[PDB]
RNA sequence: GAGACUCAAAUAUAUUAAAUAGAUAUCUUCAGGAUUAUGGUGCUGAAGCUUAUGUAUAUGUAAGUGGAGCCGUACCUGUUGGUUUGUCCCAUUAUAAGGACACUAGCUUCUUAAAUGGACAAAUUGCGUCUAGCAAUAAUGAGAUUGAGCAAUAACAGGUCUGUGAUGCCCUUAGAUGUCCUGGGCUGCACGCGCGCUACAAUGAAAGUAUCAACGUGUAUUUCCUAGACCGAGAGGUCCGGGUAAACCGCUGAACCACUUUCAUGCUUGGGAUUGUGAACUGAAACUGUUCACGAUGAACUUGGAAUUCCCAGUAAGUGUGAGUCAUUAACUCGCAUUGAUUACGUCCCUGCCCUUUGUACACACC
């Protein structure tokens, strides 16, 4: 629950009422896991980000 | 003159900054003009970014310019 | 020419938070001495990291209609409270402020509109551009109700949670209601 | 002995207000009338607003209306024996000359 | 006078003519509320004639200043009649006779170099007082 | 709802009691003496003006609506 | 200062030990906050005193202004009643007679039966307040 | 992208180079000045329209 | 003479409507006196182009 | 059609332009300080201090009186008056040149534009279906100076005949609905509701203090804007003025803030409904009221059920002024100006909406 995840690639949102950036991020010690997470709020490309839930991302195909 | 109890004190900054830049252009020295600019322009605190943001004309149905009071029984 | 923000040392302030580094910039490029800026700090999506935090720490105070408008009173009330942050834990107050955002940081989920319908599920991360500015949002509430019908003033109630937000916090303050928020979010997530 | 006749000139149309500096002031500075240049005044703007609609029922906004009339002053350090001919020529539609006599 | 702002200096001068016997006390001074807006009478009288320091700048910069041009624009922070507040004239009255307290035309003829320089010597002495 | 209907007073019975309380109590605020018993709000601030014997104080705020004090920290 | 009583009491009204001497005077019905400097300095009462202060040798001369405001240089416009109507005497009747006199002009008017007379039967705002709109409260 | 060249700034542009590609270069601020000679614009913002696009295609 | 009251010199009545003789709908206090439902038809030729 | 054009402060005074403003320069006068240099002067009675009365109480003087300064200059920092083709000339009562000098012994920064200028975009960017590669980044008044106004096609039983001497038809006409007088009433109130302001106080209520705008605004045949003195708790009243207006009001020296305090949170000095009373005053005339004064009177209400409004920057919002209806009556209305956020920089759920395929019994179009 202590790992930090840095972003590489960005995709859109199921936005309207809770815009949450479905976004491609990877860790550092777990940098081989490029799990496509979902961050709420604006995020610039190149930002390392903290994380506690490091299991899944509630995938819908896009 | 003008300004107020806040914004009138602002325009001192543009005055006191450019007072050196023109006395150094035509009277003192080129590098004296250069040594007073590079210390400023690191972040400059809009000492020379004179944004022309001004008061906007008002409209109807509101108490403000880009406002409108409403609920005529939706 | 780098000394004396209000009355104190300015540098040697560390954001001791991965991943909050290189996004929270208070001093290292912002040696701006008073927390009042003139014109506008928003033209695009990404502007809040480019603002000084102590500027943003003041502008959230103007709310509730009858207090909306006077940033100079926000400039008045915060510079009259840093000494309380300077007398309690006599180290420099600005290092106490950057450590205050950490324990008051909801570095966790939020509630999400579901992927076919209404809102039940979890937004699996919240942006630091959204998080630590909402960490300012929680603090400007609690002192006001601590001063509204109470007849203590905000200047001690600003220093109430801020000395607790720097360290590991005590029982429920303005730092709380987000620690409560992730308990129902962990049952959500 | 010598008179200082200070004469105001006004009009609505700026082009006629631009026309008068083309023909009047150079027909006098050729013989040293001491015009001291075009003394432009701030205009007199007026805005009237009301209900634009007889029985104004619906989306009940207003109509704005503007007006601009500009002035430009010609003073002269010359006596009365020189300045009667410029009052005769040239004359323009909608310009107003005002010379004091008594 | 062009020294430090007269937050404390207007407190100083109001006692100095009060020291030299030129008080010239008003008659309803426990009754007056200096305008038809106020709800409490003031604490004392010394704050009334502090505007000799104003006319060290108002005869200096505004005009040889009459009573009506003074008090209307003077003293406005006013919450008027409850629904809702407006701006008023502050209702001078007896302070138009404050020239007797000092003893094209001019209001105070002795405050040119005779009276005001002494007050300027006071702030020059206050420059020496605030020197430590 | 708290009431705290204590007496506004010169506090002769407790002025020596607070005199031994403020060492080493560096948290001498005008609100906490009102949070103390025998609630004085105005003259208790003036009681810290009566604490101006060049001892047990370090006055840091002399302002409208707040006069914040710290003690003479040894 | 004072340690003995700290609870003042005058005719028809008791005084706490918290209100300042101008506003503790305002705590009595029949007088307001404008008299807080007027009748106190007419009674030579220091406004910086406390409710435990302003002892009994000072409060009696206040009642001399209450029982006779004419001798203490108070004008009629500066009085709680002026040109009574009946007996014409200018007055301040602090908590003792205005409670009675409020109906005394009206109890004529129940027999006069004017514009303002019959309205006090049911409840109506006697100035130009339009009573249709609320109709209540 | 967000600003689109309209028909007047495009369909009038197809002949002015076709008539006078000679003695015309890619330098905008002088090709800005040349619009008065071969053509007559009503207003210089339309000169700010029609001259920028034709200088945005000379390499193309 | 007789049966003609109203000493008109106060208020609107009766200094009304130099354009339509309709007392209720006047705009007066610049010098227009145009009875502004008789203004849109009568805006020209008396200046008054709209500019914003 | 939209674009395009129309307006609005940023934009070289670089060109002519001032009864706007003046920058200035220096003439000055309004001069502190000793910041300066001191000459006369300095314990010898200076400075300062009182009494007497003349003059019409001040001043004069002596005595009184007291023990270090006095007085003058220039530097410093300040009123004022002109510095228009400057000075001295002259005509002139005095401006100009004519006579010479600085040869500019005040020029146009500024406000005003009347103009061209003005992100005027090859703007650099692994060129996207070669076509319009976001990229902020290049500028450095300028990363739109930038908002409204103008708005089609077919229309709807939308709105109005009470805007009109636009008006059909119908109604009336000496006994009128017309028309002018006297009146009332539209304001009437157990009730429903909407639009807003007043608060629900500690980022305050008080006192002062510091000391900041702008659109505008204003009397000729009707009494506006006002200043100045004067009186009055006030409200207001009197007298002499200015101003038909960059000119006087006025440089309008606006509120909220800011600065020492007074208050001790107590429906409280928060909050001012109610209601007496006189004091006003406008108008021939006031009474659910003309408004305004003074001193009384201090309710309801401590954040407001389900609901539901608007909005992304000088904006929202606070906080004001002017204008409009006006003899007096703004709590609305039209813009002005100050103070100056959170957050969004999207999405197509939901109520929306715009024409591409699409079934239909859809029709006066799911009412």
């Amino acid at each position: 629950p202590v790992v930090w995840a840095r972003v590489m690639k960005v995709l859109g949102r199921t936005g309207s009422q809770g815009q949450c950036t479905q976004v491609k991020v990877e860790f550092l010690g777990e940098q081989n896991r490029q799990i496509i997470r979902n961050v709420k709020g604006p995020v610039r490309e190149g930002d390392i980000l903290t994380l506690l839930e490091s299991e899944r991302e509630a995938r819908r195909l896009r | 003159s003008g300004g107020g109890h806040v914004a009138q004190i602002y325009a001192i900054r543009q005055a006191i900054s450019k007072a050196l830049v023109a006395f150094y252009q035509k009277y003192v020295d080129e590098a004296s003009k250069k040594e007073i600019k590079d210390i400023l322009v690191q972040y400059d605190r809009t000492l020379l970014v004179g944004d022309p943001r001004r008061c906007e004309p008002k409209k109807f149905g509101g108490p403000g310019a880009r406002a409108r009071y409403q609920k005529s029984y939706r | 020419e780098i000394k004396l923000f209000g009355r104190w040392s300015c540098d040697d302030v560390t954001v001791n938070d991965i991943s909050l580094q290189d996004y929270i910039s208070v001093k290292e490029k912002f040696a701006r001495y008073l927390p009042h800026s003139a014109g506008r700090y928003a033209a695009k999506r990404f502007r809040k990291a480019q603002c000084p935090i102590v500027e943003r720490l003041t502008c959230s105070l103007m709310m509730k209609g009858r207090n909306n408008g006077k940033k100079l009173m926000a400039c008045r009330i915060v510079k009259h409270s840093f000494e309380i942050i300077h007398l309690l834990t006599g180290e420099n107050p600005l290092q106490i402020l950057v450590s205050a955002i950490i324990n008051s940081g909801p570095r966790e989920d939020s509630t999400r509109i579901g992927r076919a319908g209404t809102v039940r599920r979890q937004a699996v991360d919240v942006s630091p551009l959204r998080r630590v500015n909402q960490a300012i949002w929680l603090l400007c509430t609690g002192a006001r109700e601590a001063a509204f019908r109470n007849i203590k003033t905000i200047a001690e109630c600003l220093a109430d949670e801020l000395i607790n937000a720097a360290k590991g916090s005590s029982n429920s303050y303005a730092i709380k209601k987000k620690d409560e928020l992730e308990r129902v979010a962990k049952s959500n997530r | 002995s010598v008179h200082r006749i200070r004469i105001t000139l006004t009009s609505r149309n700026v082009r006629s207000l631009e026309n008068v500096c083309r023909d009047l002031i150079n027909g006098a500075k050729n013989q040293n009338l001491r015009v001291k240049g075009p003394v432009r005044m701030p205009t007199k703007t007026l805005r009237i607003t009301t209900r634009k609609t007889p029985c104004g029922e619906g989306s009940k906004t207003w109509d704005r209306f503007q007006m601009r009339i500009h002035k430009r002053i010609i003073d002269l350090h010359s006596p009365s024996e020189i300045v009667k001919k410029i009052t005769s020529i040239n004359i323009e539609p909608g310009v107003e000359v005002e010379v004091t006599i008594a | 006078v062009k020294d430090i702002d007269q937050h404390a200096v207007t407190k100083a001068v109001a006692v100095f003519l009060k020291k030299t016997g030129k008080l010239k006390v008003p008659d309803q001074m426990d009754i007056v509320k200096t305008a038809k807006f106020k709800e409490l009478a003031p604490y004392d009288p010394d704050w009334f004639y502090v505007r000799c320091a104003s006319i060290l700048r108002h005869l200096y910069h505004r005009s040889p200043a009459g009573v009506g041009s003074i008090t209307k624009i003077y003293g406005g922070r006013k919450r008027n009649g409850v629904h809702p507040s407006h701006f008023c004239r502050a209702a001078d009255g007896a302070a138009r006779k404050a020239l007797q307290a000092l003893e094209g035309r001019k209001l105070s003829s002795i405050g040119q170099r005779d009276l005001d320089r002494i007050a300027n010597q006071i702030v020059f002495k206050q420059r020496d007082a605030a020197k430590q | 709802r708290d009431k705290l209907n204590n007496q506004v007073l010169f506090d002769k019975a407790t002025y020596e009691k607070l005199y031994k309380e403020v060492p080493a109590y560096k948290l001498i605020t005008p609100s906490v003496v009102s949070e103390r018993l025998k609630i004085r709000g105005s003259l208790a601030k003036r009681a810290l003006i009566e604490l101006r014997e060049k001892g047990l104080i370090k006055q840091v705020v002399q302002h409208h609506s707040q006069v914040i004090y710290t003690r003479a920290t040894k | 200062p004072e340690k003995f009583q700290h609870i003042l009491r005058i005719m028809n009204t008791n005084i706490d030990g918290k209100r300042k001497v101008g506003i503790a005077m305002t705590a009595i019905k029949g007088v307001g906050r404008r008299y807080s400097n007027i009748v106190l300095k007419k009674a030579d009462v220091d406004l910086t005193k406390r409710a435990g202060e302003c002892t009994e040798e000072e409060v009696d001369k206040v009642v001399t202004i209450i029982s006779n405001p004419l001798q203490y240089k108070v004008p009629n416009w500066f009085l709680n009643r002026q040109k009574d109507i009946i007996d014409g005497k200018y007055w301040q009747l602090t908590s003792s007679n205005l409670d009675s006199k409020l109906r005394d002009d009206l109890e004529r008017l129940k027999k006069i039966r004017s514009h303002r007379g019959l309205r006090h039967y049911w409840g109506l705002r006697v100035r130009g307040q339009h009573t249709k709109t609320t109709g209540r409260r | 992208m967000g600003r689109v060249r309209t028909k007047t700034v495009k369909k009038a542009a197809k002949v002015i180079i076709e008539k006078y590609y000679t003695r015309l270069t890619l330098d905008f601020h002088t090709n800005k000045r040349i619009c008065e000679e071969v053509a007559i614009i009503p207003t210089k913002p339309l000169r700010n329209k029609i001259a920028g696009y034709v200088t945005h295609l000379m390499g193309r | 003479t007789l049966w003609y009251s109203h000493p008109r010199k106060y208020g609107q009545g009766s200094r009304c409507c130099r354009a339509c003789s309709n007392r209720h709908g006047l705009i007066r206090k610049y010098g227009l006196n145009i009875c502004r439902q008789c203004f849109r038809e009568y805006a020209n030729d008396i200046g008054f182009k709209k500019l914003d």
